[PDB]
Protein backbone atom coordinates (compact mmCIF):
# COMPACT_ATOMS: atom_id res chain seq x y z
CA UNK A 1 0.00 0.00 0.00
CA UNK A 2 2.67 2.69 0.49
CA UNK A 3 3.43 4.55 -2.63
CA UNK A 4 6.53 4.89 -4.35
CA UNK A 5 7.60 8.69 -4.30
CA UNK A 6 8.36 10.31 -7.98
CA UNK A 7 12.53 10.53 -8.95
CA UNK A 8 13.12 7.33 -7.49
CA UNK A 9 12.97 8.62 -4.17
CA UNK A 10 11.74 5.10 -2.91
CA UNK A 11 8.55 4.52 -0.46
CA UNK A 12 7.25 7.79 1.84
CA UNK A 13 6.73 5.21 4.54
CA UNK A 14 6.58 1.82 5.81
CA UNK A 15 4.57 -0.14 7.85
CA UNK A 16 6.65 -0.75 10.76
CA UNK A 17 5.47 3.23 11.47
CA UNK A 18 2.17 2.11 11.79
CA UNK A 19 0.84 1.35 15.58
CA UNK A 20 -0.79 -1.96 15.79
CA UNK A 21 -4.39 -2.44 16.75
CA UNK A 22 -7.08 -5.25 17.40
CA UNK A 23 -9.52 -4.77 14.46
CA UNK A 24 -9.27 -5.28 10.59
CA UNK A 25 -9.28 -2.98 7.87
CA UNK A 26 -10.04 -2.09 4.24
CA UNK A 27 -8.16 0.30 2.28
CA UNK A 28 -9.98 3.73 1.47
CA UNK A 29 -10.02 4.49 -2.32
CA UNK A 30 -7.31 6.59 -3.64
CA UNK A 31 -8.51 8.61 -6.58
CA UNK A 32 -8.50 11.94 -8.53
CA UNK A 33 -10.71 14.58 -8.02
CA UNK A 34 -11.79 13.87 -11.78
CA UNK A 35 -12.70 10.48 -11.64
CA UNK A 36 -16.79 10.32 -11.47
CA UNK A 37 -16.41 7.33 -8.47
CA UNK A 38 -14.98 10.29 -6.17
CA UNK A 39 -17.58 12.22 -6.78
CA UNK A 40 -20.14 9.57 -6.51
CA UNK A 41 -18.53 8.79 -2.97
CA UNK A 42 -18.51 12.45 -1.26
CA UNK A 43 -22.35 12.53 -2.64
CA UNK A 44 -22.71 9.34 -0.91
CA UNK A 45 -21.14 10.60 1.61
CA UNK A 46 -18.48 8.13 2.30
CA UNK A 47 -15.16 8.40 2.76
CA UNK A 48 -12.29 9.13 0.12
CA UNK A 49 -9.16 10.14 -0.47
CA UNK A 50 -8.48 12.70 -3.82
CA UNK A 51 -4.84 13.20 -4.35
CA UNK A 52 -5.06 15.79 -6.67
CA UNK A 53 -7.06 18.73 -5.39
CA UNK A 54 -4.64 21.33 -5.00
CA UNK A 55 -6.60 22.65 -2.19
CA UNK A 56 -3.62 23.93 -0.21
CA UNK A 57 -1.23 24.00 -2.90
CA UNK A 58 0.02 27.13 -1.47
CA UNK A 59 0.82 25.73 2.39
CA UNK A 60 2.94 22.69 0.95
CA UNK A 61 6.35 25.14 1.44
CA UNK A 62 4.80 25.27 5.03
CA UNK A 63 7.22 24.21 7.52
CA UNK A 64 7.95 25.70 11.29
CA UNK A 65 10.61 28.06 9.80
CA UNK A 66 8.40 29.44 7.44
CA UNK A 67 4.86 29.25 9.78
CA UNK A 68 7.22 30.92 12.18
CA UNK A 69 8.11 33.75 10.71
CA UNK A 70 4.68 34.53 8.87
CA UNK A 71 2.02 33.22 11.56
CA UNK A 72 1.64 36.45 13.46
CA UNK A 73 1.97 36.97 17.34
CA UNK A 74 -1.57 35.60 17.95
CA UNK A 75 -2.20 33.15 20.97
CA UNK A 76 -2.32 29.46 19.81
CA UNK A 77 -3.69 26.27 21.57
CA UNK A 78 -0.90 23.92 22.61
CA UNK A 79 -2.23 20.05 24.23
CA UNK A 80 0.67 18.73 26.29
CA UNK A 81 0.37 15.41 27.52
CA UNK A 82 2.76 12.50 28.83
CA UNK A 83 0.85 9.95 26.46
CA UNK A 84 0.68 9.50 22.61
CA UNK A 85 -3.00 9.84 23.20
CA UNK A 86 -4.41 13.30 22.85
CA UNK A 87 -8.06 12.24 23.63
CA UNK A 88 -10.26 15.31 23.14
CA UNK A 89 -12.53 16.91 25.71
CA UNK A 90 -14.96 19.94 26.00
CA UNK A 91 -13.62 22.30 28.85
CA UNK A 92 -17.48 23.70 29.43
CA UNK A 93 -18.72 20.32 30.23
CA UNK A 94 -16.13 19.56 32.98
CA UNK A 95 -17.76 20.96 35.51
CA UNK A 96 -20.89 17.95 35.37
CA UNK A 97 -18.15 15.30 35.45
CA UNK A 98 -15.67 16.95 38.42
CA UNK A 99 -14.25 13.73 39.00
CA UNK A 100 -12.95 13.23 34.98
CA UNK A 101 -9.08 14.65 35.10
CA UNK A 102 -7.48 14.91 31.34
CA UNK A 103 -4.63 13.04 30.52
CA UNK A 104 -3.53 16.31 28.36
CA UNK A 105 -3.41 20.32 29.00
CA UNK A 106 -4.22 23.12 27.18
CA UNK A 107 -1.38 26.37 26.69
CA UNK A 108 -2.02 29.50 25.23
CA UNK A 109 1.61 30.48 23.43
CA UNK A 110 2.89 32.31 20.85
CA UNK A 111 4.40 30.01 18.01
CA UNK A 112 7.86 30.77 18.21
CA UNK A 113 7.38 29.61 22.29
CA UNK A 114 5.42 26.28 20.31
CA UNK A 115 9.17 26.15 18.10
CA UNK A 116 11.12 26.83 21.51
CA UNK A 117 9.13 24.08 23.64
CA UNK A 118 9.48 21.66 20.50
CA UNK A 119 13.08 22.00 20.55
CA UNK A 120 13.95 21.78 24.22
CA UNK A 121 11.97 18.71 24.27
CA UNK A 122 14.04 17.46 20.96
CA UNK A 123 17.53 18.80 22.80
CA UNK A 124 16.80 16.93 26.31
CA UNK A 125 15.44 13.50 25.12
CA UNK A 126 11.70 14.30 26.90
CA UNK A 127 8.94 12.25 26.45
CA UNK A 128 6.63 15.09 26.55
CA UNK A 129 4.07 15.61 23.62
CA UNK A 130 2.69 18.46 22.21
CA UNK A 131 0.13 18.44 19.84
CA UNK A 132 -0.67 22.36 18.25
CA UNK A 133 -4.48 22.56 17.46
CA UNK A 134 -5.60 26.37 15.88
CA UNK A 135 -8.32 27.56 14.21
CA UNK A 136 -6.88 30.02 11.44
CA UNK A 137 -7.92 33.63 12.30
CA UNK A 138 -7.27 37.33 11.13
CA UNK A 139 -4.21 37.27 13.46
CA UNK A 140 -2.37 35.54 10.98
CA UNK A 141 0.64 37.38 8.71
CA UNK A 142 0.31 39.00 5.17
CA UNK A 143 2.10 35.72 3.69
CA UNK A 144 -0.32 33.25 5.58
CA UNK A 145 -3.49 35.67 4.21
CA UNK A 146 -1.94 35.10 0.47
CA UNK A 147 -1.83 31.20 0.70
CA UNK A 148 -5.06 30.98 1.97
CA UNK A 149 -6.34 33.07 -0.34
CA UNK A 150 -4.43 31.00 -2.33
CA UNK A 151 -6.36 27.84 -1.76
CA UNK A 152 -8.65 26.01 -4.29
CA UNK A 153 -11.43 28.12 -3.16
CA UNK A 154 -13.29 27.17 -6.73
CA UNK A 155 -12.94 23.20 -5.77
CA UNK A 156 -14.21 23.42 -2.42
CA UNK A 157 -16.91 26.12 -3.30
CA UNK A 158 -18.55 23.99 -6.17
CA UNK A 159 -18.71 21.08 -3.32
CA UNK A 160 -20.03 22.72 -0.67
CA UNK A 161 -22.92 23.50 -3.43
CA UNK A 162 -23.71 20.44 -4.88
CA UNK A 163 -23.62 18.62 -1.49
CA UNK A 164 -25.76 21.40 -0.17
CA UNK A 165 -23.77 22.06 3.23
CA UNK A 166 -23.98 24.60 5.33
CA UNK A 167 -21.08 27.53 6.36
CA UNK A 168 -17.35 26.82 6.28
CA UNK A 169 -17.22 27.40 9.79
CA UNK A 170 -13.29 26.56 11.20
CA UNK A 171 -9.93 25.76 9.35
CA UNK A 172 -8.12 23.88 12.01
CA UNK A 173 -4.22 24.14 11.54
CA UNK A 174 -2.79 21.26 13.03
CA UNK A 175 0.82 20.41 14.05
CA UNK A 176 1.73 17.19 15.84
CA UNK A 177 4.31 15.33 17.12
CA UNK A 178 5.31 12.27 15.57
CA UNK A 179 3.62 9.00 16.76
CA UNK A 180 0.66 11.62 18.22
CA UNK A 181 -2.46 10.09 18.36
CA UNK A 182 -6.05 11.57 18.34
CA UNK A 183 -8.56 8.95 19.67
CA UNK A 184 -11.79 7.60 17.93
CA UNK A 185 -14.44 10.35 17.88
CA UNK A 186 -16.86 11.36 15.45
CA UNK A 187 -17.97 15.22 14.15
CA UNK A 188 -20.88 17.05 14.03
CA UNK A 189 -19.85 18.47 10.68
CA UNK A 190 -18.21 17.78 7.01
CA UNK A 191 -14.53 17.81 7.06
CA UNK A 192 -12.09 18.17 4.35
CA UNK A 193 -8.50 16.99 5.92
CA UNK A 194 -5.67 18.31 3.67
CA UNK A 195 -2.64 17.47 4.65
CA UNK A 196 0.57 19.33 4.04
CA UNK A 197 3.44 17.91 5.94
CA UNK A 198 4.42 14.64 7.07
CA UNK A 199 2.07 11.34 7.28
CA UNK A 200 -1.32 10.58 9.20
CA UNK A 201 -3.13 7.08 9.34
CA UNK A 202 -6.65 7.62 9.11
CA UNK A 203 -8.81 4.57 10.14
CA UNK A 204 -12.69 5.68 9.89
CA UNK A 205 -15.81 3.70 10.83
CA UNK A 206 -19.22 4.39 9.21
CA UNK A 207 -21.72 5.83 11.59
CA UNK A 208 -23.50 2.11 11.81
CA UNK A 209 -20.77 0.93 14.26
CA UNK A 210 -22.11 3.21 16.96
CA UNK A 211 -22.94 -0.32 18.89
CA UNK A 212 -19.16 -1.15 18.68
CA UNK A 213 -17.62 2.04 19.41
CA UNK A 214 -19.63 3.23 23.04
CA UNK A 215 -19.51 6.94 23.32
CA UNK A 216 -19.19 8.54 26.19
CA UNK A 217 -22.54 10.02 27.21
CA UNK A 218 -23.45 13.46 25.42
CA UNK A 219 -22.91 15.26 28.82
CA UNK A 220 -19.66 14.29 29.77
CA UNK A 221 -16.54 16.55 28.33
CA UNK A 222 -15.63 13.66 26.16
CA UNK A 223 -18.86 13.19 24.07
CA UNK A 224 -18.37 12.05 20.69
CA UNK A 225 -14.96 10.21 21.69
CA UNK A 226 -15.40 6.75 21.78
CA UNK A 227 -14.91 4.89 25.34
CA UNK A 228 -12.89 1.93 24.20
CA UNK A 229 -8.89 2.11 24.65
CA UNK A 230 -7.37 1.07 21.06
CA UNK A 231 -4.39 0.01 22.91
CA UNK A 232 -5.78 -2.22 25.27
CA UNK A 233 -9.84 -2.95 24.73
CA UNK A 234 -11.68 -3.44 27.59
CA UNK A 235 -13.72 -6.30 26.03
CA UNK A 236 -16.06 -7.15 29.07
CA UNK A 237 -17.05 -3.38 28.66
CA UNK A 238 -17.42 -2.97 25.42
CA UNK A 239 -18.04 -6.67 23.77
CA UNK A 240 -19.01 -5.27 20.51
CA UNK A 241 -15.39 -3.35 19.75
CA UNK A 242 -14.80 -7.13 18.69
CA UNK A 243 -16.82 -6.49 15.67
CA UNK A 244 -15.25 -3.18 14.37
CA UNK A 245 -13.76 -3.03 10.96
CA UNK A 246 -12.07 0.06 9.88
CA UNK A 247 -11.55 2.09 6.50
CA UNK A 248 -8.11 3.00 6.32
CA UNK A 249 -5.68 5.07 4.83
CA UNK A 250 -1.96 7.12 5.17
CA UNK A 251 -2.11 10.79 3.90
CA UNK A 252 0.84 12.44 2.40
CA UNK A 253 1.50 15.85 1.55
CA UNK A 254 -1.29 16.91 -1.18
CA UNK A 255 -4.14 14.48 -0.21
CA UNK A 256 -7.06 15.34 1.27
CA UNK A 257 -9.63 13.02 3.06
CA UNK A 258 -13.34 13.51 3.12
CA UNK A 259 -14.52 12.43 6.51
CA UNK A 260 -18.26 12.68 6.49
CA UNK A 261 -20.05 14.40 9.02
CA UNK A 262 -20.81 11.21 11.41
CA UNK A 263 -17.94 8.89 10.51
CA UNK A 264 -15.45 7.90 13.34
CA UNK A 265 -12.29 8.25 12.68
CA UNK A 266 -8.95 7.53 14.33
CA UNK A 267 -6.07 9.85 13.41
CA UNK A 268 -2.45 8.86 14.21
CA UNK A 269 0.90 10.47 12.98
CA UNK A 270 3.55 8.33 11.61
CA UNK A 271 5.92 6.88 14.08
CA UNK A 272 8.93 8.00 13.46
CA UNK A 273 7.78 10.35 10.64
CA UNK A 274 8.72 14.01 12.23
CA UNK A 275 6.25 16.56 12.57
CA UNK A 276 2.81 16.45 10.99
CA UNK A 277 0.83 19.15 9.52
CA UNK A 278 -3.00 19.17 8.40
CA UNK A 279 -5.33 22.04 7.43
CA UNK A 280 -8.86 20.79 7.73
CA UNK A 281 -12.35 22.36 6.18
CA UNK A 282 -15.27 22.26 8.49
CA UNK A 283 -18.66 22.68 6.83
CA UNK A 284 -22.20 22.88 8.92
CA UNK A 285 -24.02 19.64 7.65
CA UNK A 286 -27.23 20.13 5.06
CA UNK A 287 -30.12 20.30 6.92
CA UNK A 288 -33.04 17.87 7.78
CA UNK A 289 -34.69 17.21 4.30
CA UNK A 290 -37.94 18.15 3.45
CA UNK A 291 -39.62 14.41 3.41
CA UNK A 292 -38.43 11.96 6.27
CA UNK A 293 -37.76 8.40 4.44
CA UNK A 294 -37.93 5.33 5.92
CA UNK A 295 -36.26 3.28 7.51
CA UNK A 296 -33.62 6.12 8.93
CA UNK A 297 -29.96 5.86 8.42
CA UNK A 298 -27.79 5.21 11.16
CA UNK A 299 -26.49 9.28 10.96
CA UNK A 300 -30.26 9.75 11.79
CA UNK A 301 -30.84 7.23 14.32
CA UNK A 302 -27.35 9.09 15.99
CA UNK A 303 -28.94 12.14 16.00
CA UNK A 304 -32.26 11.34 17.93
CA UNK A 305 -29.99 9.45 20.44
CA UNK A 306 -28.26 12.71 20.65
CA UNK A 307 -30.71 14.92 20.91
CA UNK A 308 -32.84 12.07 23.34
CA UNK A 309 -29.72 12.20 26.22
CA UNK A 310 -29.75 16.66 25.15
CA UNK A 311 -33.37 16.49 26.21
CA UNK A 312 -33.32 14.50 29.34
CA UNK A 313 -30.53 16.36 31.19
CA UNK A 314 -32.31 19.06 30.70
CA UNK A 315 -35.56 18.15 32.05
CA UNK A 316 -34.00 15.99 34.71
CA UNK A 317 -32.57 19.33 35.95
CA UNK A 318 -29.18 17.48 36.05
CA UNK A 319 -26.96 15.55 33.56
CA UNK A 320 -25.81 12.69 36.00
CA UNK A 321 -29.71 11.72 36.25
CA UNK A 322 -30.41 10.69 32.61
CA UNK A 323 -28.37 7.14 33.21
CA UNK A 324 -30.87 5.86 36.17
CA UNK A 325 -33.70 7.09 34.20
CA UNK A 326 -32.98 5.07 30.96
CA UNK A 327 -32.27 1.92 33.13
CA UNK A 328 -35.17 2.54 34.62
CA UNK A 329 -36.92 2.52 31.26
CA UNK A 330 -35.40 -0.70 29.77
CA UNK A 331 -34.63 -3.36 32.64
CA UNK A 332 -36.72 -5.73 32.46
CA UNK A 333 -39.37 -3.56 29.98
CA UNK A 334 -36.55 -3.61 26.42
CA UNK A 335 -33.96 -5.86 27.26
CA UNK B 1 -44.17 14.86 11.35
CA UNK B 2 -43.02 17.39 13.82
CA UNK B 3 -41.83 15.04 16.70
CA UNK B 4 -39.46 13.57 13.88
CA UNK B 5 -38.24 16.64 12.52
CA UNK B 6 -37.38 17.54 15.94
CA UNK B 7 -35.27 14.55 17.06
CA UNK B 8 -33.54 15.08 13.94
CA UNK B 9 -31.96 17.55 14.32
CA UNK B 10 -28.09 17.85 14.40
CA UNK B 11 -25.89 20.72 16.08
CA UNK B 12 -22.11 21.59 15.01
CA UNK B 13 -20.23 19.91 17.90
CA UNK B 14 -16.48 19.73 16.68
CA UNK B 15 -13.39 18.88 18.62
CA UNK B 16 -12.03 22.24 18.78
CA UNK B 17 -13.25 24.59 22.00
C1 LIG C 1 -8.10 17.03 14.80
C2 LIG C 1 -8.27 15.93 13.76
C3 LIG C 1 -7.42 14.80 14.22
C4 LIG C 1 -5.96 14.86 13.99
O1 LIG C 1 -5.59 15.29 12.79
O2 LIG C 1 -5.18 14.57 14.85
C5 LIG C 1 -9.73 15.67 13.50
O3 LIG C 1 -10.28 14.80 14.15
C6 LIG C 1 -10.42 16.36 12.57
O4 LIG C 1 -9.97 17.21 11.65
O5 LIG C 1 -11.62 16.26 12.51
ZN1 LIG D 1 -12.42 14.78 13.99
Amino acid sequence: EPREEAGALGPAWDESQLRSYSFPTRPIPRLSQSDPRAEELIENEEPVVLTDTNLVYPALKWDLEYLQENIGNGDFSVYSASTHKFLYYDEKKMANFQNFKPRSNREEMKFHEFVEKLQDIQQRGGEERLYLQQTLNDTVGRKIVMDFLGFNWNWINKQQGKRGWGQLTSNLLLIGMEGNVTPAHYDEQQNFFAQIKGYKRCILFPPDQFECLYPYPVHHPCDRQSQVDFDNPDYERFPNFQNVVGYETVVGPGDVLYIPMYWWHHIESLLNGGITITVNFWYKGAPTPKRIEYPLKAHQKVAIMRNIEKMLGEALGNPQEVGPLLNTMIKGRYN
Amino acid sequence: LEVAEYLLQHGADVNAQ
